[PDB]
């Protein structure tokens, strides 16, 4: 469990292994007092860099449980086929609904 | 970036449609009950898209 | 227990133990003429400041019986986060309709 309020203590896998909805509300819940007493070893634009690579990661975990909502992503543009010499590489204008019933 | 993956997203009940009113709908994520303070679909509602 | 009809009855405690809905009742059934025999010791417009506390009162009151029914009141502007080193702070628009069903 991360503490927001100490640089020394976010790292990636604090982030990830807590999940998206219940990383809203540990970022409201913390403490106001900014302590300076363990800075983070990269600096303070370090602990920026290593807390918010934990978020994104946590989207592909919210893509596993919404797997059986959305479909399988199909390739958007040109160059991306199997058989080329026979039929084009096809891209989708993604304004569908993607939803699963 | 770091309010653009912060959101309140329901899980959909089994066998129901998809949410459409902010309005009616509890499980639309832009509904009262879901617009918290410090996020971005209550900004969807804040600033009303 | 106070009574409009003389200055020297009302207090703090008298205007909060009616709540908003009885307070409608009982002051518009209340008696045209007004007694002078022993007015307000810190004079007649000192009970003006005395009974318009408890009703600003008296809706925190009605915020209690619909907290089952309103929202918890979010900080409608910014600067009200507990962590401003990582992430900034909204304020909600109140403009949404307090209702839980």
């Amino acid at each position: 469990a991360p503490q927001f309020h100490r640089p020394s203590t976010i790292t990636a896998d604090n982030v990830r292994a807590l999940g998206m909805r219940g990383l809203v509300l540990a970022t409201n819940n913390a403490q106001f007092i900014m302590d300076n007493s363990y800075p983070h070893p990269h600096g303070t634009q370090g602990a920026v860099r290593e807390f918010l690579r934990g978020q994104a990661a946590a989207l592909t975990d919210l893509g596993v449980t919404h797997a059986n909502n959305t479909f399988a992503p199909q390739p958007m543009f040109a160059g991306d086929a199997a058989a080329e010499w026979l039929r084009p590489s096809f891209g989708l204008k993604r304004t569908y609904s993607p939803f699963v019933v | 970036y770091a309010t653009l993956q912060n959101m309140v997203v329901p899980e959909i009940a089994p066998g129901e449609e998809c949410p459409s009113d902010p309005v009616t709908d509890p499980a639309h994520p832009l509904h009262p009950a879901n617009l918290v303070a410090n996020t971005v679909k209550r900004m969807f509602h804040n600033g009303r898209v």
